[PDB]
RNA sequence: GAGGUAGUAGGUUGUAUAGUA
RNA sequence: CAUACUAUACAACCUACUACCUCUCU
């Protein structure tokens, strides 16, 4: 099995001599395949020939074998709305009342209504005063919030009372109109 | 294009004016001024190099640094002028005297100092390039030059005065004094502003769009945009004062204007910007107030935001914009639904404006149902760098080169841009344009105006109250805030706006009063139009009245036609150089309007127009004139259209043809099958046998020649591929040989040699010197013998092949020879006798008496072949015998082990007992089975041998038993050949082939030389067939370099434009009336928007019936008959030129020699060796290939093809040249013309295998055995018939041809053969045989001078062919003398060549070659567009000359290299070599830029970068910004080997002799190592993985970006011009990177 | 001598990619 | 574009040589 079909045919043809005859005759030397064909003979004097054909020379002989053993076979945007919805969760009733009712009314004290809508909304703010003196003459300050992002608001005023008040002013209808869509 | 003419570009139109007079250039940009001043240089050069005249550029930016400026790099690296610019304190060492320099650049104050020194003289000056001159301290510098050196000096002796002054509209200051600023500009330095730019060549040459300035209205403020101005007043002063105890106002103030301007939501959607800046930029603050800061700010855009988004979305696209937002924006959506291509540059001033502007557009065009065709892009300015923050600076280009290649061809119409819109960026033509803010100047004005070039156009700018705060102080929220909180001055800017837009056109039409050449108004050409068309047209088919048609308009729009379809590159724009001039007849005003065309046409004269009463008139008549020429010289077709590049005819007859056989003809005319002339397509051809050997056997009587075949050892085989040990056999001394018997003559042939087990030996054949009549019996004799020598000697009878003894085909007799004991060689009668007693007998099984007979004879098996009888018994295998062994026995050892000895091996084994047991032995080896010696056994064909035996094996088999074979003499049989003999036997198959295929190359050089001459017809022996054997850094400041003069030119035109120097209102007035009352100021509440013969008395008034007569119109001979009747009665018309000089004088006033020819006359002609190595395919696996020959005769075909295309076609240009070539070199040509003269049958195209692919002689085959899937009836019926006899008595089972007669042969092999034997005919009887063989072929390449046949010719002038019925030759003489394009069209055109080639000789002993014609130098400088050649042609047909020339000296050299290249290492080194940037290297680095002449602004700074780099390199071979190669520059190093060619008689000597002191060290050092290029290593060292992209779009709009991808290695990307330098570049850093 | 490997070296043809003019 | 001269990678086939295996020969 191991022994090619050209060796078996020689193996088998052995028992009495005789010298095998191979000769290429036809190959179709085409375009992209070389095809080859050789011819296996049997004596020239008394009685067999086969033919064989194959893609190499080698197995054009094998199956010359064969034949002749056979034959043999924008999100910005929503970043600045979701900033109206985390100050909207924030639910109670101050904001509606500084939505309900006209704030031209300055009479309230808007530090402790600011305190409340930062704890309401879990924040807290942080006064910076200027302690640098502008060109009126008047103080200055800045109130932080923790916010998304963090935003700070104004004030200003001839005493420091005056400018945190006026912050906290501002901080109150900042989160009215906040509070307000 | 259509009745202006076309405008040259700006640069060489203010070249021109300023070559005219003295000439303020008001130009803007300093690179193009740098151009212009260049090359004014170097004309008034020209002209200065007369005599001796010197031209200075006094400089201001000059003699502080001791650097070299612009200029000095620009003027020493660009041209052959030795400039000497004054460094920090001349001290002018030595004896310097300033004369010896071209150029002097200078400083003013240096100007007076030689001035006072007297050293530049004033007089001998030739021009003063004084730098920019329309500032205030420059010309405080300058008047002491100007003031002083006009009284002495003479308008005469003054010289040019040029001056690079600013752009005049944007220069100094004011505008009531403008025009006086300008006047006393001119009055002081003598001077004429000549402002002829792209500010004024666009409304000059170019549409004039009828602009419309439109009042809105003033925005009437309401409560959104008072309660958005509370907060933001409110917080405004808040951060006007900020502090910090231990940028936000700038984005806070602008937003205001937005509110102010465009309105509230609008607003909101630039807050939204603004918004997203703040929360980039505020996150990196690394201090603690400003983070305060820029919170406040944040903040305050999202309330902004907020409130505006619950304003207009809670309340409440089209209705929202109608009722929040500005009239401004109103008046904008109004202009644009107006409309309904479009192309909308609308601009603005800040980068923001341009966003919400792009919200607001998208914002309508995806909600009006209207403006669904508005597709919005936009772009920014440019501030950052790439050094700081790459990431931005690389999303910003890739976002703005995305928007500018939407913009760019069809898909986006509006493109709200900013200032970088204006300079630079090259953008499709605009229709409708819409300044939204107010222009700052007029540059802003008309670059954005001047450039909407369709004219449906119109140029709108919308008004507004201007620039001014609408702010009310540091205040808070306001009273009516609070509530809509809880419950919720156009006339004086306009009439500034309008006194500033008068300014603009009173800026305009001092532009245009201050140009040279004035412009009719339309109106004229309306008038023209109307009245005056009734002239014949010319129709050169008038039969039809459908096609030929040149009318007045036809006429003005068809030679811009002409001009634009030529042969131009990119660095060249082509136009045709009109002139208008005055005169008066008869009391009338006419104008002769002259033409000249670009010398790229070969119209080289000017259509001198003739008189018309208007100017328009005089241009269409003008226009008609040149269409005439052009047709009645041949440039126009039927149609009246320039031929184009196909439609060119051939005019000598050998030419267009290019018909094929009919078996061709159906392949080519189907176009379904492979295609002929390529490898794809296969022919099977008959394998043509010899003359000599087809019907030769001789007959009872014929005396017949007798050929000994004489072999003899040449390289004996050395020993370490001896494996065995065998002895060296000579076939010199063996005692029998071989001969041939024949009945035609074998001519001389070359000694080949085969490759034997015995080494190399000669075969050669050898004559008996008597010849030999042979008998009847001995024709049996010989018709045994060949059949038992080539059917059972060597076995090689296939089934489907018998012996035919009266055959046709191989018929040529094999007799054995023998050695006469006397000396001499004689034919082996008695061996014949005693072959012929024993035929094909069966070994002898004899009986154990004969053996008990006799004993051993040490004579019997000397030379014998000693064939086993014991078995193998029909055809037993042959053994040599080598070595007799009396040290071995019968007795002796066995090599193995399972049997005992010799004897005792015999008797087990088959049963022969050997009756001797004292007879010696006999070690023998095999005999050959692979019959092909012709390749050399050991050895490659490069030569280096390969490995041999290992001493281990071949020590084993030359002294082990266990190897060898071993044989007992009294049990074998002795074959009647002896070893010597079988030994000549077996190598015979190889000899006859090749013998063969030498008769057959014989064959073609006798048909050939039977034709043509070429070559002697029948006869020295040939020559033997053998077989052959940082700085970087310092790069980028260089760069930098360049760039500087764009870079400062951007500041220097956006910000300053200042310093001023020391009728206009009633003029302003008047256009104040003109734009308010002509409709072209929109007020704020509107929307927008005769007898022929009197005819004929009008038209020409400078007699009339008669020409008129009966018909209608007049013919243009008519009219220039009356001119000329006019002419001879009136004496002279003498000239006014309205508004040229700058061309004038036409239409004014043996070491391996490449063309070694030997003597055609009494040739041998080649040597069939050669020819057969030329027929010799490469699937032959031989050691001789046609691949070398190919190559040099595929370089010399296309090389004599362009010469003659050069020689006949003196007026075409190379585009269809080019074309001509392509169809007379093409592969199908050339295969059809080896196909007509039989050369697809004349090849060997297979390894030579014996047993396989060849016929022994007297063998024949039937033809139709193969066709087909008792032997002396076979015989007969064989001779008679096939077919009817025949039908009477790993795929494709139709099997194609049989092998022994045919081979299958591709058709460009046959084409391969067809250059191999064009360059083996070259080889061997030089260019000249060469020639006449493609004229042999087909190809006819040589003129025809048909003489008289002299009565026997005898001598036979080679080239001559057969006469025919009348006694006439065709003899080819050589090739013709071609045209110099010395064009004489002026009266002195050898001075004007003289005075347009001047300096030159520098070049000249730079190249060695003294030209003796240098009207062929001047064709090879000079570009498609320097105009004033009025000289010669271009230069493009003629480096189409030059580039084949060069192909043939790189081939020619490269293939005389004894390395002995492959056709890979010819090409490589030759497509390596000839490649457009070493060419360009070779001509920067020998001085070729120098001396080449163009007037292109482009090329000119291509050219000035390349070699500045190259400069800084010693001359050596993000995004990869690597510099352009000036393809310009290699064309001229091609085209003055080309202009050498031909001013040289037409020689390749004097080509090589002048190139090779260029290029030949360089090609030692490509031929040394592997050069390729850089694609090719990229994809060479990366064989998969590299994969290049498809090409995007910078938004420059000239450059082009590539990225590489090397998988998993690196993405690299590079920018260029085109495509194929970009993807050089992008490829070249990827292989610099990843070493 | 025949067959199976393995390597080196020569090619030829097809496919894909690409150079140079 | 087109048209000559072709290169690399991969695939198939043929050919020369070298070393070892199995059979045969010896
Ligand atoms: O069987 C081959 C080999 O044994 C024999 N041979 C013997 C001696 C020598 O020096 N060389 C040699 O090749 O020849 C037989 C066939 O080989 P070729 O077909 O001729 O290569
Ligand atoms: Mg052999
Ligand atoms: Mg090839
Ligand atoms: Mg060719
Ligand atoms: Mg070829
Ligand atoms: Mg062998
Ligand atoms: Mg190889
Ligand atoms: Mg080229
Ligand atoms: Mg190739």
């Amino acid at each position: 099995a191991m022994k090619t079909p050209v060796s078996i045919l020689q193996e088998l043809l052995s028992r009495r001599g005789i010298t095998p005859g191979y000769e290429l005759v036809q190959i179709e030397g085409a375009i992209h395949e070389p095809t080859f064909r050789f011819r296996v003979s049997f004596k020239d004097k008394d009685t067999f020939t086969a033919m064989g054909a194959g893609r190499s020379k080698k197995e054009a002989k094998h199956a010359a074998a064969r034949a002749l053993i056979d034959k043999l076979i924008t999100q910005h945007s929503n970043k600045v709305s979701q900033f109206h919805k985390t100050l909207k969760n924030a639910t109670g009733k101050k904001l509606l009342k500084l939505q309900k009712t006209c704030l031209k009314n300055n009479k309230i004290d808007y530090i402790k209504l600011l305190g409340e809508i930062a704890t309401e909304n879990q924040f807290e703010v942080t006064y910076v005063d200027i302690e640098e003196k502008t060109f009126s003459g008047q103080f200055q300050c800045l109130v932080q919030l923790s916010t998304l992002p963090v935003g700070v608001c104004h004030g200003s005023g001839p005493t420091a009372a005056d400018a945190q008040r006026h912050a906290a002013q501002n901080a109150l209808e900042y989160l009215k109109i906040m509070t307000k869509k | 294009h259509t009745t202006v003419f076309t405008p040259r570009d700006f640069q060489v139109e203010l070249l021109a004016t300023a070559y005219e007079r003295n000439t303020i250039i008001c130009l803007g940009h300093r690179s193009s001024k740098e151009f212009i001043a260049l090359k004014l240089l170097q004309e008034l050069s020209r002209r200065a190099r007369r005599h001796g005249r010197v031209s200075v550029y006094l400089s201001c930016e000059v003699g502080t640094s001791t650097e070299p400026c612009s200029i000095y790099t620009m003027l020493t690296h660009l041209t052959d002028l030795r400039v000497w610019q004054e460094q920090p304190d001349m001290q002018i060492p030595f004896d310097h005297c300033w004369t010896d320099y071209h150029v002097s650049i200078l400083r003013p104050e240096g100007f007076l100092y030689l001035l006072e020194t007297r050293e530049l003289l004033l007089s001998r000056v030739e021009l003063i390039v004084l730098e920019d001159c329309h500032d205030s301290a420059v010309y405080q510098r300058i008047r002491p030059l100007f003031e002083n050196h006009i009284m002495p000096a003479p308008p005469a002796d003054r010289p040019r005065i040029l001056g690079l002054a600013g752009p005049l509209h944007s220069a100094g200051c004011e505008l009531q004094q403008l025009s006086a600023m300008l006047a006393t500009l001119e009055q002081s330095v003598l001077c004429q502003i000549e402002s002829a730019s792209d500010i004024v060549t666009v409304l000059r040459y170019c549409s004039r769009p009828h602009e419309y300035i439109v009042q809105c209205a003033p925005f009437e403020m309401d409560e959104l945009s008072l309660v958005l101005a509370d907060v933001l007043n409110t917080h405004k002063s808040f951060l006007l004062d900020h502090r910090y105890d231990p940028d936000p106002l700038n984005v806070i103030n602008s937003l205001l204007v937005v509110l102010h301007e465009m309105g509230p939501w609008c607003t909101q959607r630039a807050a939204h910007h603004f918004y997203q800046c703040n929360e980039k930029l505020k996150v990196k603050t690394p201090h603690e107030r400003h983070y305060l800061l820029y919170c406040l700010v944040s903040t305050a855009l999202i309330q902004l935001y907020s409130l505006c988004e619950h304003a207009f979305h809670r309340h409440l696209s089209r209705q929202t914009i109608e009722r929040y937002s500005s009239p401004k924006v109103r008046r904008l959506l109004q202009t644009l639904r107006c409309f309904k291509t479009l192309c909308a540059l609308i601009y603005c001033n800040q980068n923001h404006t341009a966003r919400v502007l792009f919200e607001l557009l998208a914002e309508i065009s995806r909600r009006d149902p209207d403006l669904k065709f508005l597709r919005c892009q936009y772009t920014t300015d440019r501030v950052a760098d790439p050094t700081t923050e790459p990431k931005e600076a690389e999303l910003e280009h890739r976002r703005q080169e995305e928007v500018l290649k939407r913009f760019r061809m069809h898909d986006c119409n509006v493109l709200i841009g900013t200032s970088v819109l204006e300079e630079g960026i090259d953008v499709p033509k605009c229709n409708l344009v819409v300044r939204w803010d107010p222009p700052t100047t007029y540059r802003s004005y008309v670059q954005c105006k001047g450039r909407a070039r369709a004219a449906p156009a119109y140029h709108v700018i919308l008004v507004a109250p201007s620039y001014k705060s609408p702010t009310v102080g540091s205040v808070q929220l306001t009273d009516r805030s609070h509530r809509y909180i809880c419950a919720t001055s156009l006339a004086s800017t306009t009439k500034d706006l309008v006194h500033q837009m008068a300014q603009y056109r009173e800026i305009e039409q001092m532009l245009l009063s201050k140009c040279a050449n004035t412009e009719p108004p339309e109106q004229e050409q309306c008038e023209a139009e109307r009245f005056s068309a009734c002239l014949a047209a010319y129709r050169p088919k008038p039969h039809l009245l459908t096609g030929a048609s040149v009318d007045l308009g036809s006429a003005i729009a068809l030679v811009n036609k002409y001009c634009a379809r030529l042969p131009s590159d990119t660095f060249t724009k082509l136009t045709a150089l009109w002139r208008c001039t005055r005169n008066e007849r008869a009391g009338v005003t006419l104008f002769q309007y002259t033409l000249r065309l670009p010398i790229n046409s070969p119209l080289k004269h000017d259509i001198v127009g003739l008189p018309m009463p208007t100017q328009t008139l005089a241009r269409r008549l003008a226009a008609l004139q040149a269409c005439v020429e052009l047709h009645r010289i041949g440039e126009l077709d039927d149609q009246l259209q320039p031929i184009g590049k196909e439609g060119f005819r051939a005019l000598e007859p050998d030419w267009e043809c290019f018909e094929l056989e009919p078996e061709d003809e159906q392949i080519v005319q189907l176009s379904d099958e492979p295609r002929p002339g390529t490898t794809k397509r296969r022919q099977y051809y008959y394998k043509r046998i010899a003359s000599e050997f087809c019907d030769c056997r001789p007959v009872a009587g014929a005396p017949c020649y007798l050929y000994f075949i004489q072999l003899t050892l040449q390289c004996p085989i050395p020993e370490e591929q001896n494996t065995r040990g065998r002895k060296i056999y000579p076939p010199e001394d063996a005692q029998q040989g071989f001969g041939i018997l024949t009945t035609k003559r074998i001519p001389k042939l070359s000694a080949f040699s085969i490759f034997t087990r015995s080494g190399e030996v000669k075969v050669s054949l050898e004559l008996a010197k008597e010849r030999v009549i042979l008998t009847s019996e001995q024709i049996v004799c010989i018709n045994g013998f060949l059949n038992y020598t080539f059917t059972n000697v060597l076995r090689l009878q296939k089934f489907l092949m018998l012996f035919d003894p009266d055959s046709t085909e191989n018929c040529v007799f094999i007799v054995p020879t023998v050695k006469a004991p006397a000396g001499g060689k004689h034919i082996d009668w008695q061996f014949l006798e005693l072959i012929q007693a024993n035929g094909n007998t069966m070994p002898r099984a004899v009986p154990d008496e004969e053996r008990q007979a006799q004993p051993f004879d040490p004579q019997r098996f000397q030379d014998a072949v000693v064939m086993p009888w014991y078995r193998n018994q029909d055809q037993p295998q042959y053994f040599y015998v080598a070595e007799i062994c009396p040290h071995l026995s019968p007795l002796s050892c066995f090599p193995g082990d399972n049997y005992r000895t010799f004897k005792h091996y015999y008797l087990v084994k088959y049963g022969l007992t050997i009756q001797n047991t004292s007879q010696p032995l006999l070690d023998v080896d095999h005999t050959s089975a692979r019959l092909n010696f012709l390749t050399p056994r050991y050895v490659n064909r490069k030569g280096v041998a390969l490995p041999t035996s290992s001493e281990e094996t071949k020590r084993a088999k030359r002294e082990n038993l266990e190897q060898k074979q071993i044989l007992v003499p009294e049990l074998c049989t002795v074959h009647p050949f002896p070893a010597s003999l079988w030994r000549t036997a077996v190598c015979l198959p190889c000899i006859l082939y090749r013998i063969n295929g030498l008769l057959l190359a014989d064959d073609i050089r006798k048909q050939v030389s039977a034709d043509l001459g070429l070559g002697r017809q029948q006869i020295f022996e040939w020559p033997m067939l053998d077989f052959g054997w940082r700085q970087k850094q310092l790069s980028i400041i260089q760069a930098t370099n360049a760039n500087e003069r764009q870079y400062q030119q951007t500041k220097n035109l956006l910000i300053g434009f200042n310093f001023k120097h020391e009728r206009y209102e009633e003029s302003i007035a008047k256009l104040k009336t003109e734009i308010e009352s002509g409709g072209m100021l929109v007020p704020h509440d509107q929307q927008l928007v005769v007898s022929m013969m009197e005819l004929l008395k009008q038209l020409l008034p400078y007699v009339l019936a008669k020409k008129l007569g009966d018909r209608r119109e007049l013919l243009l001979s008519d009219l220039v008959e009356l001119n000329a009747d006019w002419v001879a009665r009136h004496e002279q018309e003498t000239y006014n030129v309205m508004g040229d000089s700058f061309d004038n004088y036409n239409d004014h006033h043996a070491g391996f020699s490449f063309d070694r020819q030997p003597d055609l006359v009494g040739h041998p002609g080649p040597s069939p060796s050669i020819i057969l190595q030329a027929l010799t395919m490469s699937n032959a696996n031989d050691g001789i290939n046609l691949e070398r020959l190919e190559t040099i005769g595929d370089s010399f075909l296309k090389y004599a093809i362009t010469t003659y295309l050069y020689i006949t076609y003196e007026n075409v240009h190379e585009g269809k040249l080019s074309h001509l070539r392509s169809k007379q070199v093409a592969n199908l040509n050339l295969y059809r013309l080896g196909r007509r003269k039989r050369l697809g049958e004349y090849m060997i195209a297979t390894k030579f295998e014996p047993h396989d692919n060849w016929l022994p002689p007297c063998y024949y085959v039937p033809k139709e055995l193969e066709k087909a899937l008792k032997l002396a009836d076979l015989l007969d019926i064989k001779n008679l018939s096939s077919v009817q006899i025949c039908e009477m008595v790993d795929f494709s089972c139709f099997i194609p041809y049989n092998l022994v007669s045919q081979h299958s042969i591709p058709d460009k092999s046959i084409a391969d053969c067809v250059e191999a034997l064009i360059g083996a005919y070259l080889i061997e009887c030089g260019p000249r045989g060469a020639l006449l063989f493609m004229a042999w072929l087909g190809v006819r390449v040589l003129p025809i001078t048909r003489q008289l046949d002299g009565g026997n010719q005898e001598q036979r002038i080679p080239g001559s062919t057969k006469p025919n019925a009348e006694n006439v030759v065709t003899v080819y003489g050589a090739w013709p003398t071609p045209r110099s394009p010395l064009l004489h069209f002026a009266p002195n055109a050898t001075e004007e060549l003289d005075q347009l080639l001047s300096g030159f000789e520098e070049f000249e002993e730079s190249l060695g070659y003294k030209f003796r014609d240098r009207s062929y130098l001047l064709q090879a400088m000079t570009h498609a567009s320097y105009t004033p050649n009025r000289l010669t042609d271009c230069y493009q047909r003629l480096e189409f000359l030059g580039d084949a020339v060069l192909d043939y000296l790189i081939t020619r050299h490269l293939y005389e290299d004894p390395r002995q290249h492959s056709p890979g290492a010819l090409t490589d080194l030759r497509s390596a070599l000839v490649n457009n940037t070493i060419f360009a290297s070779l001509a920067v680095r020998h001085g070729f830029h120098k001396f080449f002449r163009h007037l292109s602004p482009g090329l000119n700074d291509v050219i000035d970068r390349f070699v500045r780099i190259q400069q800084e390199n010693g001359h050596c071979i993000d995004d990869a910004e690597d510099v352009e190669v000036p393809k310009a520059l290699g064309d001229v190093f091609e085209s003055i080997a080309g202009a050498i060619f031909l001013d040289s008689n037409m020689s390749l000597d004097v080509v090589w002799h002048v190139y090779s002191n260029m290029m030949s060290p360089e090609i030692e050092q490509f031929s040394n190592s592997v050069p390729k290029s850089p694609i090719r290593e990229l994809l060479e060292l990366e064989p998969e993985t590299a994969k290049f992209g498809k090409p995007e779009k910078l938004a420059d709009g000239r450059r082009v970006r590539v990225t590489v991808d090397v998988f998993c290695k690196g993405t690299f990307r590079g920018i260029g011009r085109n495509y194929r330098i970009a993807k050089c570049t992008a490829a070249k850093c990827a292989l610099r990177q990843l070493k």
